[PDB]
DNA sequence: CGTTTTATTTTTTTTTTTAAA
């Protein structure tokens, strides 16, 4: 029973409920409980191998395993958390002596990860010093302001150069610097001592839960020195953390202080391979099913024109490059982008909602709702001096990610025209008065397209339906149809599937098996250690068949390729050499190119 | 622009210099700082340096020889074999562009852009000058951007 | 989040016949698409048919209460809670249906394409007319959607047509 | 056992926005 006065906790007693409870420790998810999982050893002594054979500091570690142990600890620990926290760490740093005594022991550990949250919207005075974890999206890239933590001395007379760190904020003042002799009067000065970093960045939260018509309320916190910048900014993202509070400066006259207290959070963590199973990697590869079967999993339930899930064939099995490390020039990225065409209120959302709801990279967007210009950060007044900063953009933020874009001949013509070069050159040169650079970002493209009418006019080939002309309607490789089957055949079938879709109150695991993430791994691992070449045999097909390409030209109202989509063609080259087994080139993977192209490229009949 | 990283932007960082690094700086230049970040008394972080390192001595294409100057232009006895023999200029139509093809106009006429002018000595009532106003168009798809690009890699100031 | 509604007037004119739909009209089909349902609303010249609404609206003018002796009317109050009570039932829609629905939605798309100057079709038709019906089983309050559930589901869609011509 | 406290306004350039035969 030792205690500070106003409290109930205790360093000895939480220490060896947890020593016990990681000697009551073999993994006890996959040892005790999970026994049908197995990874024999207190993981953290596993650990201590696997950190240190593995010499990797600032491990991490939840503690939701906790909760068969006395739960008196878990309490003590939600209530009371910076002053148990250090003694679960001290645990751990007599636990390195379990397996290694004579270690380099000049190292620390970094770490929770188990407590609930619902929502930001609304918290009261009991939960003041608790664990929380909460997530949403963020909004900004911060920079680092450091953070004193000592004193560093002079002298006059005899070099009196003392020096002393800090509880806090005082250092204290007889005549002389911890009083020797008081030869001259108290010194100080603040630089040859210890500083700690952090930054601020605040979230969005994002949801489903969000109330009817309500706004965005955001929150924001820190970090600590090692916290900084693991963050690519801007995503799908928890934290946890421990609710903080402040008091506030009243006026600013004087020391006057306020009664409102502001809040923010404690920073502590954030929130986001097998040689096991070579088995069904080579499995799936060498199946030749891969034109379907993966693509038959990406939309659940729907087979809307499968032909397009053939065109989901384009998309993944990860996409190689040709860079160009012989000679250094002309930067020949490899990107890639298509569209889904409208005048049908199809389905040119909903995958683009299914990918978003998926890939974390996640926006969507569409005309007049937005500007062309929001890769501004805007200035409109700022907590600054007129320091005038546009700090980041924002629908470039999509990293390799995707922004969705819907309903494409929108907006202006300034807008959608301004984009003519990013596409394909990954460029943003930032030209205005303030400051200035070349800048660096690629990605993926999607939109639902419209011409200027409804439905595509008969009697009338497509160059003159969009108002683009035979160079920029006539662009791409292909920009994909979407038309009704004129006739009752098709449409009663989706119906037929999925009206009971409320009323199916089930799903068939068929033989196109749903891949619950057996799928999910394989592409992982896609892009490593083989690397697809182009030799000799697959490239004199349209090397000879350019003839075949442009020689439709002769023709107005008609349409042949132009010179970036040969481009596109060498690109569609990588993907299928390493799955099939061939990492150089075959030659067949052309033929899929007019299995895709002449599908609505010599249906060019006039 | 030597080191450029994803999704980041080259973020603004300020400092001061002394009286014989004062005022010696020009547009995008390469130099070599010095490392001794300060802080602010205020904080806020700062940094300071001491040291720089950004054609008399000569070029690539030599070792030393004799001119007006040092070496300004001293290597003579190997560039005048490529100066006067007028097929130099298929060098310079041919061996400069080897990764690229167009019409051979543009690459048998871009050079004297690059090269100086007129600057002749005349009056103080007007000014004559050098360089000319220029252009290229065409339509895309055609490679005509790549020049461009390349310049920035060929040529100084070629922004 | 939020249930829409729209309300407009005929464009130059009150609905002339010779001008047509999209004729008289100038709305792009991707709002129509959007719609469930889309009403135009025009009463021509009709002897009797204005007698009645006349004497109907002076009743609250030398009254205050319209309608006696018909019916118990009901508050705001009642009616909303007598509403409220209905949302949280999420009906059964027996497996008979699926079958049967998917082929009587045919019978709208050939009717739709025996003439050529008709209104486009979104599958939003055929999910509209799925959505409407189990609404209706919150109000008759025992998950039971039926038969009737969906006649006047179609009942209600076809009058919402086959009105301007005759 | 005495002798002292405390205020700012108009113009820029961007990104928003808005006008007539
Ligand atoms: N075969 C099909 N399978 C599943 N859904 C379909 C199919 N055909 C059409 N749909 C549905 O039709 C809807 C089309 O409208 P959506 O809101 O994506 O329109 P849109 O593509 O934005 O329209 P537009 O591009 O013409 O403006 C989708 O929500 C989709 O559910
Ligand atoms: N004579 C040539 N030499 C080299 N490359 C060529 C030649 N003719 C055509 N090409 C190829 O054709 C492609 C044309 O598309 P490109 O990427 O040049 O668009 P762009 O010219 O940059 O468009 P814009 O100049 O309007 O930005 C080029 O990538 C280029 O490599």
């Amino acid at each position: 029973q030792l205690v500070v006065w106003g409290t109930n906790v205790v360093v000895s007693q939480c220490k060896s409920k947890f020593k016990s409870f990681i000697m009551r420790f073999i993994d006890p998810s996959a040892e005790q409980d999970e026994i049908s999982e197995n990874i024999n050893q207190p993981l953290y002594l596993q650990k201590l191998e696997e950190i240190h054979t593995l010499e990797e500091p600032y491990l991490n570690l939840n503690c939701a395993h906790l909760k068969t142990f006395d739960q008196d600890l878990y309490r003590q620990l939600i209530c009371y958390p910076q002053e148990v926290i250090p003694g679960f760490d001290m645990a751990i740093n007599e636990m390195f002596f379990e397996r290694y005594p004579a270690a380099l022991l000049e190292h620390q550990i970094q770490v929770f990860n188990a407590d609930k949250t619902r929502n930001m919207r609304s918290l009261n005075p009991e939960d003041m010093d608790q664990l929380i974890s909460i997530s949403g999206m963020v909004i900004r890239s911060s920079n680092v302001i450091p953070e004193m933590r000592e004193a560093f001395f002079s002298c006059n007379i005899c070099s009196f150069s003392t020096t002393v760190e800090v509880d806090r904020g005082r250092i204290n003042q007889p005549t002389l610097c911890t009083n020797c002799n008081t030869n001259h009067c108290f010194r100080l000065i603040h630089n040859r001592s210890e500083f700690t970093d952090k930054q601020l960045v605040k979230l969005q939260e994002s949801p489903d839960d969000m109330a009817a018509g309500q706004t965005p309320h955001n929150v924001l916190l820190y970090a600590h020195n090692d916290l900084v910048d693991k963050v690519q900014p801007g995503d799908r993202v928890t934290v946890t953390g421990i609710y903080r509070a402040t008091p506030l400066k009243t006026g600013g006259l004087s020391s006057s202080v306020k009664s409102v207290y502001k809040t923010h959070v404690d920073v502590v963590h954030f929130r986001k391979f097998p040689p096991e199973r070579v088995e069904l990697l080579q499995l799936l590869a060498k199946k030749p099913d891969i034109y379907d079967r993966l693509a038959r999993a990406i939309a659940p339930s729907i087979y809307e024109n499968d032909d397009i899930k053939k065109g989901i064939l384009l998309q993944l099995f990860g996409g190689t490059k040709k860079k160009h490390a012989t000679l250094g020039r002309q930067n020949f990225r490899s990107e890639i982008h298509l569209l889904l065409c409208g005048d049908p209120g199809t389905s040119k959302s909903q995958m683009l909602q299914y990918v978003f709801n998926l890939v974390p990279r996640s926006q969507y967007t569409s005309g007049r709702g937005s500007s062309a210009v929001g890769l501004t950060a805007y200035v409109t007044k700022d907590p600054e001096t007129r320091q005038l900063v546009l700090q980041t953009g924002a629908l470039v933020l999509a990293d390799n990610g995707v922004c969705c874009i819907d309903e494409f001949d929108k907006m202006n013509d300034s807008t959608r025209s301004v984009l003519h070069e990013v596409m394909e050159q990954q460029t943003l040169s930032i030209a205005k008065a303030g400051i200035i650079c070349q800048l660096n970002a690629r990605t993926s493209i999607l939109a639902a397209a419209n011409p200027a009418e409804s439905q595509w006019n008969k009697r009338k080939n497509i160059i003159d339906n969009v108002q683009l002309p035979h160079t920029l309607l006539s662009r791409f490789d292909l920009i994909f149809l979407v038309l009704d089957p004129q006739d009752e055949i098709f449409d009663k079938r989706l119906a037929s599937h999925l009206v009971s879709l409320y009323y199916v109150t089930r799903h068939e695991e068929e033989d196109t098996m749903f891949d619950m993430s057996v799928l999910r791994d394989y592409i992982a691992y896609a892009r490593e250690h083989l690397s697809p070449t182009l030799s000799d045999e697959a490239q004199q097909r349209l090397i000879q068949a350019y003839v075949d390409m442009r020689k439709v030209g002769a023709g107005r109202g008609q349409i042949s390729a132009y010179p970036r989509q040969l481009e596109s063609l060498i690109r569609l080259s990588e993907a299928h050499a390493k799955v099939r087994l061939s990492n150089q080139v075959e030659l067949l993977d052309v033929e899929e190119a007019w299995r895709l192209h002449r599908e609505a490229l010599k249906q060019s009949a006039t | 622009q030597a080191e450029l990283p994803r999704g980041c932007i080259p973020r603004a960082v300020e400092i001061i210099l002394r009286s014989e690094l004062v005022e010696t700086v020009q547009a995008g230049d390469r130099y070599d700082f010095t490392g001794t970040l300060i802080v602010v008394p205020d904080y806020r972080m700062a940094f300071l340096a001491c040291s720089v390192q950004a054609t008399d001595l000569p070029m690539s294409e030599v070792t030393a020889e004799d001119m007006k100057k040092q070496m300004t232009d001293a290597e003579w006895h190997k560039i005048y074999e490529m100066s006067k023999d007028r097929n130099l200029y298929q060098n310079l139509i041919s061996s400069l562009f080897p990764s690229i093809y167009g019409n051979d106009e543009v690459k048998r006429g871009i050079l004297l852009q690059q090269f100086g002018g007129v600057a002749k000595t005349t009056t103080e009532k007007t000014s004559l000058r050098g360089d000319i106003n220029v252009c290229i168009v065409g339509d895309p798809s055609t490679a005509k951007s790549q020049f461009l690009k390349q310049v920035s890699d060929f040529s100084p100031r070629a922004i | 989040r939020v249930s829409i509604l729209a309300a407009a007037n005929p464009a130059f004119g009150r609905y002339n016949p010779r001008r047509t739909v999209e004729q008289n009209i100038q709305l792009p089909a991707a709002l129509l698409s959007r719609f469930d349902l889309l009403w135009l609303i025009q009463d021509k010249p009709d002897r009797d048919n204005d007698l009645r609404l006349a004497k109907h609206i002076t009743y609250v003018h030398s009254h205050s209460k319209q309608p006696p002796t018909r019916v118990k009317a009901l508050d705001m109050n009642l009616m909303r809670r007598y509403i409220n009570l209905c949302k949280r039932k999420n009906p059964t829609i027996p497996d008979e249906l699926t079958d049967y629905i998917v082929g009587a939605y045919v019978e709208l798309r050939r009717e739709a394409r025996n003439q050529k100057d008709m209104t486009f079709t979104s599958a939003r038709n055929l999910l509209g007319i799925l959505r409407l019906s189990t609404a209706l089983a919150r109000l008759r309050l025992s998950d039971s959607v039926e038969k009737d559930d969906v006649a006047e589901a179609l009942r209600l869609l076809e009058m919402s047509k086959d009105s301007l011509n005759q």
